[PDB]
């Protein structure tokens, strides 16, 4: 959620459409993970967060 | 004969009876039968009272 | 204990009746008149008022009695005229309470000869009010109108 | 220890030979769409008995 | 003599069709519902007149079939009078997992009551999570929005299986449900320890299953 | 037990097929010689048979048979699209008097297309395609497509019979009257049909 809020600020700073921002943010997050820029930890203990 | 066996092999019911050998399965089935008979006897005794 | 009784039956804008009220008797009430006068129609209105279940209602001729026919037409629609219609009963409770039960009937526009029903109930109505007058408005020189 | 291997390997490798079961799927009864109910209003009048 | 039921129909078949249970059952069966041991009324009925029903439905070019596990269902022929349809691959994933759950003695202590979350956890434990996510979305890469979408698709397909009679929800709680033996049809490709290709060929020949 | 004539009726070889059709909602007209005769012969018992399903077997005054589900129907129900009814009403209008001289009972898809377009209001048209659509080629194309689709649906209903060739030319059956208006003493069918269409 915090990463999505950060992406929203960038998009605002680039004056972009607020449509599908949650999707655009997920695409960007997945792209960063796919490009080895971010490490993602999926724990059963964190209820899937 | 082979065909017969093949035919039969599919027809097994559940895991505790998964002896892939039909003939072997027979006895297991019968065991079940006896088990069931005892349960029925107890249940009908309960029903009477 | 004093058993309850049906006081009267009222019909509005039925086939042949504009606004008519029959006062029932304590024991027996008889309807007479030549063929086609409207006796069976009065029976049907009463029953309708009693059990508005449209699924059930099926008014066969007296001939063909007892034959389960599934007829295309239940025979109620034709007994109603265009516009709004009513059928109501006045009852005296064992408690000596006056209660007015009834239904609002109305034909449905469309090829299928369907009918609409809306039940209602009235409690505490003064004894001096007649249903015939309660359900109509006096418009013009003694040329009353029915009201929805 | 018969079905563990038998079924787990099937789920693990399903996509190498994806298959689907058949079911009876009888047609639904087509009905008229109910149009908005249109009653007959005529403001009937008459002489009172 | 003339005007005698036997001229046109066996007495037992007419007796069955006249029963008060028949219309319900017929309607359901045609819709694809499987019948297990728990719905006594129906099951018992089926048992009593099995051969008459089979013979009856035969008129339609459809087989009334009895699996070894004791559950009845309808299998249409190629010339069927009644349409035939196939399940989706996600339905299969949930089906094979429900099957393993039924067998699992480790969870038998629950008395059959399982939760959608437990099903989901078992599924992701066995199948390739990230590759399976491809069916939810072509760009899925483990994002939580996509994980919630997967969970909702599962909830949906499960609801469809419920309608097929493969699973029963609790009377007051919808997050929990109980299994039935009808799920064993998802194991039809492995119940015999033989060559998978030959099994698959046999199944398609019998009309049990189609490829994609 | 079971009534003898009912057992006879459902023992007949034609029953399974007709059952299948009926349950689908198909209407049986005078065209289907054997099916129509079968229903005429065994109506009294088939009505009772289908009442067990909370479904009504009705013979229209024009002559065609069909099933009507109750609220409590044992058969899963389905409902038509607005566009569907639109088209249906159209076909009912085309069952006209000059039709005989105009087409000798055989129409084309274009007749219906153009009639639809000409007689309907723009707004409802839009509502049929998408509310954001506006008088565009693509829109018209999609509308055409939908028309074809719905027409096929109707053919399943038995309303319209396609002539046996790949081209889209058809004839209208009497059962289309189910779409039609209420008729009152002396009223002109053209006028009342148009009045509902409007
Ligand atoms: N559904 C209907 N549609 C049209 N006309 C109807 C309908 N039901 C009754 N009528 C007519 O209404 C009039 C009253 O009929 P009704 O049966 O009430 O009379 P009746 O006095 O009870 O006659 P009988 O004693 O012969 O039964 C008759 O002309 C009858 O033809
Ligand atoms: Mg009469």
């Amino acid at each position: 959620g915090e990463l999505i809020d950060a992406f929203r600020e960038v998009c605002k700073g680039f004056e972009q459409t607020a449509e599908s921002v949650a999707v655009r943010a997920n695409n960007a997050i997945n792209d960063m993970v796919r490009q080895k820029l971010l490490n993602r930890f999926t724990s059963e203990l964190a209820d899937g967060n | 004969f082979i065909a017969v066996y093949q035919h039969l092999r599919e027809r097994i019911r559940q895991d505790i009876i998964r002896t892939d050998d039909p003939v072997d399965a027979i006895e297991q089935m019968e065991i079940e039968l006896a088990r069931l008979t005892e349960e029925l006897t107890a249940r009908e005794q309960k029903l009477a009272i | 204990i004093e058993r309850g009784k049906f006081r009267s039956l009222t019909l509005v804008n039925w086939n042949g009746f504009f606004a008519r009220t029959f006062d029932l008797d304590e024991l027996v009430t008889t309807l007479s008149g030549g063929n086609g006068a409207g006796k069976s129609t009065t029976m049907a209105a009463f029953v309708t008022a009693l059990i508005p279940d449209l699924t059930l209602l099926h008014f066969r001729n007296t001939t063909e009695a007892g034959a389960t026919s599934g007829s295309r037409d239940k025979g109620l629609h034709g007994k109603l005229r265009a516009g709004v219609c009513y059928s109501t009963l006045d009852v005296i409770n064992s408690r000596h309470q006056r209660v007015v039960v009834g239904v609002r009937l109305q034909q449905v526009a469309g090829r299928d000869r369907k009918v609409d029903i809306k039940p209602f109930m009235i409690q505490g109505l003064p004894t001096a009010i007649q249903p015939t007058q309660l359900l109509t408005e006096n418009v013009g020189e003694r040329q009353a109108r029915v009201l929805p | 220890r018969i079905f563990s291997q038998r079924l787990r390997q099937s789920v693990q490798h399903y996509f190498d030979n994806p298959w689907t079961l058949t079911v009876a799927n009888a047609e639904r009864l087509l009905d008229m769409r109910d149009e908005e109910l249109a009653l007959r209003n005529e403001e009937v009048t008459g002489e009172l008995p | 003599s003339s005007t005698h039921i036997e001229q046109f129909m066996p007495v037992k078949l007419a007796q069955a069709l006249a029963n008060s249970l028949f219309p319900e059952l017929d309607s359901q069966l045609r819709a694809g519902r499987h019948i297990g041991i728990d719905d006594l009324d129906n099951h018992a009925f089926l048992m009593d007149f099995q051969e008459q029903l089979e013979e009856f439905y035969a008129r339609y070019n459809v087989e009334l079939i009895r699996a070894p596990e004791g559950f009845f269902y309808l299998r249409p022929r190629s010339t069927t009078l009644i349409p035939r349809s196939v399940l989706s691959e996600l339905d299969m994933m949930v089906g094979k997992i429900l099957c393993y759950l039924y067998l699992s003695p480790e969870r038998l202590a629950n008395q059959g009551i399982f939760t959608s979350q437990e099903l989901y956890e078992e599924l992701i434990s066995l199948a390739d999570e990230g590759k399976l996510m491809k069916f939810v979305n072509q760009r899925s890469s483990g994002s939580d929005l996509d994980k919630q979408k997967l969970q909702e698709k599962v909830r949906t397909t499960l609801n469809r299986l419920r309608r097929l009679g493969m699973v029963y929800f609790l009377p007051n709680n919808n997050n929990k449900f109980t299994i039935t033996e009808a799920v064993f049809r998802f194991g039809a490709d492995v119940r015999s320890g033989d060559d998978p290709r030959e099994i698959q060929l046999r199944m398609i020949r019998d009309g049990e299953a189609m490829p994609v």
